[PDB]
């Protein structure tokens, strides 16, 4: 609780005021005094939230679309990479993430822990095989390299 | 677009109830789900009104068109008379529709959240907001503490009195073509 | 004898932005992050609550020059002078004049509360109480006039009142009663021009509408800074929370907080300057109701163009139109 | 000064004493731009209050010019009533004027009529009202009942 | 009969800073970077216009 | 091209205005309206190289 304290010339707490006891004592912590003249004052809180809706789309509900994608055998080359569309399937991440199969996992914009919670309209997988220096080069920017 | 990936959570039922933490497909906002008459050509499913904030959503399960109002915020203002005169109850302001307030002080939905606040007994809907501790009185004195929209609060019978203000005092002089009134004395 | 509208803005909108709801309202991790800016909420809020507190101080300085409300007289034909400006009861259901109702049209309940945290607080003097004031000022001018300004009001017949106002000009009291029918018909034609002129030409619009447009455009600037990016990932604040896990978000929300502080600190500073420009225009209208309306002004080109007989305030929205 | 502004601490010497001037340049600069924007806030608020007081000092400069030095025919500027004189009093950061007014108080009804008809053409008053008490006409100034005997030089034609 | 000069300023300079040229005029990568501040040009310009 | 759109009560685009067609339509995107009163307005670009 926010809490107001009055010190003394001695330096000892003589009187205290709770901020959330009653709206008079809310005012005393707002104007920072104990003897208030008259009038009308402010504090600007409202409306904590009782319930929650988490009603999100999938009315088909398949599962694990990229269980085929990552453990696929034939990946094409760099110039002829394949974009594989994921359609109407609940993609549960962290099957992908927390078990470290990947030397370089690196998000952009989104972040991997909350990557589950939000929906996506379509996700696309661009799968191809490069050099270890080119692992860093698959990124925004980094123009002058060849990959 | 209509979504593909879920990252699965169990989907609850939507409610007209004010202040719901709504989590649609990509909207982790909070507010008041309310059904609306907005048209929504089928290739659009978020509605915006004037700015950044999403105003209305078509529901992803049932394709019901509903607009979102926020949790009914505002500023709390507090009338006090003299604390030396009386520590009697500071009466308050909620700049909100009143029944959204009364049906949230009996439950715990406000978050200034005063503890010993079994008040109120009195409720207004006066344009400035809604007074809670102040008493409606039909008579009309003079503006003591300004409120908004013609009413002023005060400290009379000793409770706190809410009233539309009388402008000074009502008077009367008779126009006449013949009579003039000129003073005989001066102070 | 020609009368002239002089429109004076006295008040503006009592806007009080709910600073935490503007910057980040649905979030509570941003509101914790906003807390370490000290008092850039709650002083921002206290600054334009001081503006809203003086918009009624401006409207009490102007209109509450009279102390006691003189009621609207019934016999409104005051010696040839027609007075279609003094709020009739049966024809109009609303309690405002025919000229006032023509003024309230030539501009531009349950709560709405949009997401942006903005609001417009209602004025403490309603439009029907402002129209009640100017009913009392004209009725005091039509029946008493003079000590009405100084102390209690003293009834003077309106031909005797106007002739004393010619005598302030220097033109003698002979010149009224010699030409009283001609003076009255020049008066009654003058208001009939004012009922004709400010119906279409939009001039009494002009100075008040520039007050209302300047506030509404300063609000639309403040609202569109929510859609500003400020070097964050997105302008939407809940999208920054929902995909950056509060360790990367602290870098990207803080770019969005300091952008929305510096748009509130911009807005409140613009409103404090507009408050000074209107308090200077409310203090000028407070003297024009003190000196043109209550008394007669020897002071030239202050009230009217010509030599000044009298004036009449009319309840305009957020302003006064003197006649 | 006790505000953090996204630094480690609001105390500025604690930022120096434990961050070795290479990490501190990131954390002091968050604390500098916060304290610029609190000074730039304060000075802008004071420049607005200076205009609100210069407008109130220029109004008091005229009230000492016109209520105190001269007499003000200008109504409801100095005092409530008709203004006799005023007195300035040294108040701290201000002036308290003591506006000596007139305020005529006790009145009576009087029948009046302009231009009494005497021998053909009537006589308009030379600054009068033509008051009428019980069965006699007089002329008065209209801020104090002082009935004068009606003459030629009290009127004109 | 003495006359007295009383000098009263009535106007000042009508300065209107070309906000994009001030901040970064020769650059166009900065003008793209300036664009995400919303209306802190074009309201700045509208204020002292 | 910057491009202005007018929506309806229905929520259907009734009329649109190109920003770079003619300086009248530059103004319409500047003041954000279609029916402009009178006067003199602004936009602050010049001089590609
Ligand atoms: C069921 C219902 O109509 N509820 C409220 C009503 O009580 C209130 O008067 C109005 C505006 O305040 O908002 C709504
Ligand atoms: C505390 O201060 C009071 C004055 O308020 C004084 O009378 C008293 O002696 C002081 N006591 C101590 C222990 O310093
Ligand atoms: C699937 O969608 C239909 C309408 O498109 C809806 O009626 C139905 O309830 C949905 N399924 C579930 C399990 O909610
Ligand atoms: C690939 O298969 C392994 C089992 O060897 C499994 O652990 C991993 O999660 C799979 N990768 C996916 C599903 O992306
Ligand atoms: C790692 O991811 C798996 C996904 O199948 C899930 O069990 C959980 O998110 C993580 N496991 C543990 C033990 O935390
Ligand atoms: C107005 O003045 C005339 C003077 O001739 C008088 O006869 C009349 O009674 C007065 N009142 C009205 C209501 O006409
Ligand atoms: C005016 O009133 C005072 C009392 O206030 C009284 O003493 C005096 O006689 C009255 N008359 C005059 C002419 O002053
Ligand atoms: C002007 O004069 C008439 C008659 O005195 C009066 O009723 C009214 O105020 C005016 N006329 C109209 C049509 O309003
Ligand atoms: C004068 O006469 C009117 C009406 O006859 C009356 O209302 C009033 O009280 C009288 N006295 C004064 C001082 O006006
Ligand atoms: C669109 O709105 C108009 C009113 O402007 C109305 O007449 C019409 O019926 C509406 N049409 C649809 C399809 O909603």
């Amino acid at each position: 609780t926010t809490f107001m304290l009055k010190y003394d010339e001695n330096g000892t707490i003589t009187d205290a005021v709770d901020c959330s006891q009653n709206p008079l004592a809310e005012l005393k912590c707002s104007v920072k005094s104990f003897e208030i003249d008259k009038g009308i004052y402010q504090t600007s809180n409202f409306r904590v939230v009782p319930s929650g809706d988490v009603v999100r789309f999938p009315n088909i509900t398949n599962l694990c679309p990229f269980g085929e994608v990552f453990n696929a055998t034939k990946f094409p080359s760099v110039y002829a990479w394949e974009r594989k569309k994921i359609s109407n399937c609940v993609a549960d991440y962290s099957v992908l993430y927390n078990s470290t199969f990947f030397s370089t996992f690196k998000c952009y914009g989104v972040s991997a822990t909350k990557l589950n919670d939000l929906c996506f309209s379509n996700v696309y997988a661009d799968s191809f095989v490069v050099k270890g220096d080119d692992v860093r080069q698959i990124a925004p920017g980094q123009t002058g390299v060849i990959a | 677009a209509p979504a593909t990936v879920c990252g699965p959570k169990l989907s609850t039922d939507l409610i007209k109830n004010q202040c719901v933490n709504f989590n649609f497909n990509g909207l982790t906002g909070t507010g008041v789900l309310t059904p609306s008459s907005k048209r929504f050509q089928p290739f659009q499913q978020f509605g915006r009104d004037v700015s950044d904030f999403t105003d209305s959503v078509r529901d992803p399960k049932t394709s019901e068109i509903l607009d979102i109002s926020p949790c009914s915020f505002g500023g709390v203002s507090v009338i006090t008379p003299g604390t030396n005169a009386s520590s009697e109850v500071a009466v308050l302001y909620q700049d909100v529709n009143c029944t959204d307030v009364s049906t949230a002080i009996h439950a715990d939905q406000l978050t200034p959240a005063w503890r010993i606040y079994s008040t109120g007994n009195n409720v207004f809907q006066t344009q400035a907001g809604c007074l809670i501790g102040a008493e409606h009185v039909d008579t009309s004195y003079e503006c003591d503490i300004p409120i908004g929209a013609g009413i002023c609060a005060s400290y009379h019978t000793k409770s706190i009195v809410a009233y539309t203000m009388s402008l000074g005092a009502d008077s009367s002089i008779a126009y006449s073509n013949n009579t003039i009134a000129i003073p005989t004395n001066f102070s | 004898i020609s009368i002239t509208t002089e429109v004076m803005p006295v008040s503006m909108a009592k806007t009080s932005v709910d600073c935490n709801m503007y910057i980040c309202g649905d979030s509570t991790e941003c509101a914790n992050l906003l807390l370490q800016y000290g008092s850039f909420c709650t002083q921002l809020n206290r600054a334009l609550s001081g503006i809203a507190a003086e918009q009624d101080r401006n409207t009490r300085e102007v209109f509450a020059q009279v102390k006691q409300m003189y009621k609207t007289p019934t016999l409104k034909y005051f010696g040839g002078f027609n007075f279609s400006q003094i709020l009739p009861d049966p024809l109009k259901p609303t309690k405002r004049s025919f000229i006032e109702d023509l003024l309230f049209n030539k501009v531009t309940l349950i709560c709405a509360q949009k997401f942006n945290g903005l609001t417009v607080l209602p004025p403490l003097l309603t439009d029907d109480m402002i129209a009640a004031y100017t009913a009392a000022l004209v009725s005091g001018t039509a029946t008493a006039g003079w000590t009405f300004g100084a102390g209690a009001a003293l009834q003077i017949p309106f031909a005797m009142q106007m002739a004393y106002r010619f005598n302030g000009i220097g033109v003698t009291q002979n010149v009224l009663y010699e030409n009283q029918k001609q003076i009255a018909n020049q008066f009654n034609k003058a208001i009939s021009q004012i009922q004709e002129s400010l119906t279409t030409t939009s001039t009494a619009l002009g100075k008040l509408q520039d007050v209302v447009n300047q506030n509404a455009q300063a609000l639309n600037t403040l609202v569109k800074q929510l859609s500003s990016n400020f070097g964050a990932i997105s302008s939407v604040l809940n999208d920054i929370l929902s995909r950056l896990d509060k360790v990367e978000a602290e870098v990207q929300i803080d770019r969005l907080i300091t952008g929305r502080l510096q748009s509130l600190q911009t807005y409140v500073t613009q409103q404090l300057i507009r408050a000074a420009e209107i308090r200077a225009s409310a203090n000028l209208a407070a003297t024009k109701m003190s000196e043109c309306v209550l008394g007669q002004s020897k002071r030239v080109d202050f009230c009217g163009k010509g030599y000044h007989l009298m004036s009449f305030p009319q309840a305009a929205p957020h302003g006064v139109v003197f006649l | 000064l006790s505000s953090n502004f996204g630094a480690i601490s609001s105390v500025l010497n604690d930022i120096l004493s434990r961050l070795d001037k290479v990490e501190a340049e990131v954390q002091i600069d968050r604390l500098i731009t916060g304290r610029l924007q609190s000074l730039q806030t304060y000075v802008t608020q004071q420049l607005i209050r200076a205009a609100e007081i210069r407008a109130s000092a220029n109004l008091a400069a005229t009230k000492m010019s016109e209520c105190v030095l001269g007499q003000s025919k200008r109504v409801d500027f100095c005092g409530k009533g008709y203004h006799l004189m005023s007195f300035p009093q040294a108040a701290p950061h201000g002036v308290v004027f003591l506006h000596v007014t007139y305020v005529p108080s006790q009145e009576r009804n009087f029948t009046t009529a302009p231009a009494i008809c005497h021998e053909g053409k009537a006589y308009f008053p030379r600054e009068g009202v033509f008051v009428f008490n019980g069965t006699s006409w007089f002329i008065t100034q209209r801020n104090f009942f002082s009935p004068q005997i009606i003459t030629t030089d009290n009127t004109f034609v």
